[PDB]
């Protein structure tokens, strides 16, 4: 199955 | 008749069937009119006799294992309103007589095995008003032009396929359309203008595509327009200041895109948004104070980018804000204080930035925050005892700036703390026994500071998995209840004073992948139990000491050891008992005593002569 709709993921260090 | 899924005209003909999740197998009355057989785990292809029931309106072959084409005689059922394909293994094209199909309303065609192009044919059908076919990676070729004269169309969704070139002009003449979902494709060149004329649209996503060009500027014509979402393309230009008159969005991701120029004033007027992601840019200026009027606003990332001056002090007027993420800009000035007053914060990411002054101490008031990552800034000052009010902290990283003082004991009342890296600052003073009060500490590293005094097994948390304590003053001897630290799996003590022994209890030590004592004061005769440590994988660095003695014979069973480095110290007699591990790949034995022949074997014979020519004896027999 596709995927559904996301943002961009966030990356902290 | 009456049996259950089925269902009758008044005139006593069987007008429905419906059959939903009954685990089943295998292939599959003329006043037929609604059929769903769904969720039964069906195989082989769609007969094609489904064309000869003439007043079907809805077939639902959802959620089933369907396999074949789409028979072409599907689409002569005239009255069809619904057509439910979607989740199965059909493959081949999408036939153009779908055009005839003069009444589809709902069309769902994901998750399929589908190719070829989408025929010209869509244009004709004027009631349709969804079309999903989204999941099919092989659906390829431009959206048609046509799809502009199907104007009850309130959602498309083309995601996940290899949809191509650019969006057309036509796209502007669906008024009525609403989610437009068109993400992980092949689309490339500018989103047209002409969407500006989509005056019902609220969800755009047209992210991981090759989008080139500009964000129109039209897009800010769009009122009803709430989430936007364009992230991974090619985009260029400026965001458009026309954004800041959509008065219900709350979601806008542009982030790993080309964007230059600066985040737009206008964005003050966005009562509702709630998450703004920029990064991965090339936006310039400053953070504009007018941003600190979304009151909404739970997550900030602008990481990434080329920002610059003071991260404004009215940043406190965010009272939602749960998320802020600066990292790697050009930011200076201090962190400020009123950071604080945004209580819901869970996350601070400021790194790679030119920040410098004191962390204030108000940060730490904060019952919430579970990383705060401040690294390499130009930060100074002490850490302040009021770290041990952050109750809920759970990875801290401070490293790569100034900071000065010694480590509070403070630390010691937070029992979340998993990681802490304050590693490459002016930090002074003993580590503090209190530190044995944090009992979720796993990641230690204080490397590269001035950190000096001695070093007891009960000062530290037996939980701990990685320490550095590399590059620092510490001092007197390695303790024996370092043997309590059962879980400890790299260990790097190197560039200090320490002296003394190796204490036998280092034995105990059973998770051991890593040993760097080296550049130390280390004396007496390595000991036999540090043979004992079957896990030493990584490596095991004793160099530049003043050991003396052989190399104990346990060192024979170290049998996963890939690096070995005893250089620079005072060891003697010959390396026998090393002759018998296939693992061990990098060998340092010079600026040794060392005498007596190695073996002609490959590995002995990749030894460099002039690590044989540090030493008393070595030399290479032939055999
Ligand atoms: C961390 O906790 C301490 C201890 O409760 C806070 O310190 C006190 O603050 C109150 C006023 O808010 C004063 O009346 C006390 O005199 C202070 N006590 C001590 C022992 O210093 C401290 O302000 C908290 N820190 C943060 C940043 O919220
Ligand atoms: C072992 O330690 C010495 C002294 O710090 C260091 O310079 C050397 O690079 C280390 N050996 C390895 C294999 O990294
Ligand atoms: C010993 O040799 C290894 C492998 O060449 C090297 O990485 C390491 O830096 C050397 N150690 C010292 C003390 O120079």
């Amino acid at each position: 199955d596709y995927w559904r709709a996301k943002h961009h993921p966030p990356k902290n260090n | 008749c009456n049996w259950t899924g089925v269902k009758c005209n008044r005139r006593g003909e069987v007008s429905e069937i419906q059959l939903k999740e009954k685990q089943l197998q295998g292939s599959l009355l003329k006043s037929l009119t609604s059929l769903t057989l769904s969720s039964l785990q069906l195989t082989g292809v769609i007969p094609k006799e489904i064309g000869d029931f003439t007043e079907l309106e809805l077939l639902d072959l959802s959620d089933n294992s369907l396999s074949g084409d789409i028979p072409v005689e599907i689409f002569r059922l005239k009255k069809l309103k619904t057509l439910s394909l979607n989740t199965n293994n059909l493959e081949g094209h999408i036939p153009m007589e779908i055009g005839n199909l003069s009444g589809l309303v709902e069309l769902m065609l994901f998750d399929n095995k589908l190719s070829g192009e989408i025929p010209r044919s869509i244009g004709e059908l004027k009631n349709l008003q969804v079309l999903r076919a989204g999941g099919n990676k092989n659906l390829r070729g431009e959206l048609p032009w046509e799809i502009g004269n199907c104007e009850n169309l309130v959602m498309l969704g083309l995601a996940e396929t290899s949809l191509s070139g650019k969006l057309p002009a036509s796209i502007g003449n669906l008024k009525r359309v609403q989610t437009i979902a068109i993400y992980t494709s092949l689309l490339s060149g500018p989103i047209p203008d002409e969407i500006g004329y989509c005056t019902e649209l609220q969800n755009l996503y047209l992210y991981q595509n090759s989008i080139s060009g500009s964000i129109p500027t039209t897009i800010g014509g769009l009122k009803k327009l709430q989430s936007l979402l364009l992230w991974q393309n090619n985009l260029v230009g400026k965001i458009p200041t026309e954004l800041g008159n959509c008065p219900e969005l709350w979601l806008i991701d542009f982030s790993e895109n080309l964007l230059t120029g600066t985040i737009p004033r206008s964005f003050g007027k966005l009562e509702n948004l709630q998450e703004l992601q920029l990064s991965v840019n090339q936006i310039s200026g400053t953070i504009p104070e007018e941003l600190t009027n979304c009151t909404k606003l739970t997550h900030l990332e602008i990481d990434n980018n080329l920002i610059t001056g003071e991260i404004p002090s009215l940043m406190s007027n965010l009272r939602s804000l749960t998320m802020f993420f600066a990292w790697q800009n050009k930011l200076t000035g201090n962190i400020p204080q009123s950071l604080s007053q945004c209580r819901e914060l869970q996350a601070i990411d400021l790194s790679y930035n030119s920040l410098s002054g004191s962390i204030p101490k108000e940060i730490f008031g904060l019952r919430n925050l579970t990383k705060l990552l401040l690294l390499s800034n130009d930060l100074s000052g002490f850490i302040p005892p009021d770290i041990g009010n952050c109750t809920n902290l759970y990875r801290l990283r401070l490293n790569g700036n100034r900071l000065a003082g010694s480590i509070p004991s403070e630390i010691g009342n937070l029992k979340n703390l998993n990681f802490v890296d304050i590693s490459e600052n002016r930090l002074v003073g003993s580590i503090p026994p209190a530190i044995s009060g944090c009992e979720s500490l796993e990641f230690l590293d204080l490397h590269t500071n001035s950190l000096s005094g001695s070093l007891l097994g009960t000062t530290l948390p037996k939980s701990l998995k990685f320490i550095d304590f590399s590059d620092n003053a510490l001092s007197s001897t390695l303790p024996p209840g370092i043997g309590l630290l059962t879980e400890l799996t790299k260990l790097n003590l190197a560039k200090n004073r320490l002296s003394g022994e190796i204490p036998r209890e280092i034995s105990t030590c059973r998770s051991l992948q890593l040993l760097n004592l080296g550049e130390n004061d280390f004396s007496g005769e390595i000991p036999d139990e540090l043979g004992q440590i079957p896990s030493l994988a990584i490596s095991l660095n004793l160099s530049c000491n003043r050991f003396v003695g052989e190399i104990p014979s346990r060192f024979s069973d170290l049998k996963n050891l890939g690096v070995l480095d005893v250089s620079h110290n005072q060891l003697t007699g010959n390396l026998n008992v090393l002759t018998d591990l296939q693992n061990l790949v990098s060998l340092n034995i010079s600026y040794n005593d060392f005498s007596g022949d190695l073996p002609n074997t490959p590995f002995f014979r990749r030894l460099p002569l002039s690590d044989l020519a540090s030493n008393r004896g070595l030399y290479i027999s032939n055999a």
